[PDB]
């Protein structure tokens, strides 16, 4: 109960906070990690629990102290996390990360250890799973010091990982590394990627136990960010088995959603608008693995196999050994 | 396009 300047363990604090107000730790230590010394320690491990989280206007702001202050230590951890927090906001291109992460550089176990896991989910972001499970090989524990961090990486690597199983068709593998980080995680966004995750390797195998994990993932989709990921997936679920669909997203920009809207419409019959929607995605920069839906959705539409073809195609560049099963069955009936 | 996360 010290000053915040002076503390020695948020791993204790924050084991008492989650216990007792649990519902409204966000906006609790949002006024609380400010207030910590940008120098010591507990500011580091304050970032990193902010991020994990994805409180991202926290984590911003603690970035700064943590650039502006003047421990080595600190400074490196607030640069590492900057760069991590522009490639999820997409103000800065992976190639341009690459380079940038080269001249500096990092020496804390954390920080390089934390450098690789940070690509891994940019990889993710666009489609590179080739580049993931491989860069997920590099990521040694036995480099990391037992204590709040490496547990907090273990519960981020065992997400990544599920997501490795899951591209590489490994469904039964997905669903353990899912179970892993919910058994050993407290953290909403672990948890609502969990079953999030879950729900993704039942798609084809059932769609009720599919939608029971998206339910459960539900009550961990407080931040609006994951609200409309589970809503995209949700949408994806309809479309897939053609059941109501509450969740076609008519108000966002972004390539996915458009194209889960496209899909709502081939299934009701509005050719003319799913194809306007893929017509302005087509001057659009789609990865490789949006473009293996994109024609796919061009297949559903157009009948033609060479769109099935170039879907597959996109599917193996990515290396998604999941969803190429969609171009796939669609041509199994086609003959 | 599916929604994959972690």
């Amino acid at each position: 109960n010290t000053p915040e300047k002076e503390m020695e363990n948020l791993g204790g604090l924050l084991k008492i906070v989650k216990n007792l107000f649990p519902d409204s730790e966000e906006q609790l230590l949002s006024e609380y990690f400010l207030e910590l010394d940008p120098n010591k320690k507990c500011a580091r491990q304050s970032v990193e629990y902010s991020d994990i989280n994805q409180w991202d206007t926290l984590t911003d702001k603690i970035i700064i102290n943590l650039c502006n202050s003047k421990n080595s230590t600190s400074q490196e951890w607030g640069k590492v996390y900057s760069l991590h927090r522009k490639l999820n906001k997409n103000e800065i291109s992976l190639n341009d990360a690459i380079r940038e992460s080269g001249k500096c550089k990092i020496k804390s176990a954390e920080m390089l250890f934390f450098s690789n896991a940070m690509l891994m989910y940019a990889y993710l972001n666009i489609g590179e799973f080739g580049l993931m499970k491989s860069t997920s090989k590099l990521l040694e524990f036995d480099d990391l010091p037992e204590g709040f961090i490496k547990e907090s990486f273990k519960s981020r690597v065992s997400m990544l990982e599920a997501n490795i199983s899951l591209n590489e068709n490994s469904l039964l593998e997905a669903r353990q590394h899912s179970n892993r980080a919910i058994e050993n995680s407290n953290v909403n966004r672990i948890c609502f990627f969990a079953y999030l995750t879950i729900g993704n390797t039942l798609i084809f195998e059932d769609y009720d136990e599919a939608k029971k994990a998206y339910i459960k993932g539900q009550k961990y989709a407080k931040n609006p960010v994951h609200q409309e990921m589970l809503d995209g997936a949700l949408c994806f679920l309809s479309n897939i088995w053609k059941k109501e669909n509450q969740w076609v997203n008519y108000n966002s920009d972004n390539i996915k959603y458009l194209q889960l809207r496209a899909f709502y419409y081939i299934n009701q019959g509005n050719i003319e608008e799913a194809t306007e929607i893929l017509d302005e995605l087509s001057s659009r920069d789609q990865d490789e693995n949006e473009l293996g839906f994109y024609y796919y959705y061009k297949g559903l539409i157009s009948q033609d196999k060479t769109d099935y073809a170039k879907s597959i195609r996109y599917f193996k560049k990515s290396d998604d050994k999941y969803f190429i099963q969609l171009p796939l069955l669609q041509l199994e009936r086609m003959g | 396009s599916a929604i994959r996360g972690a």
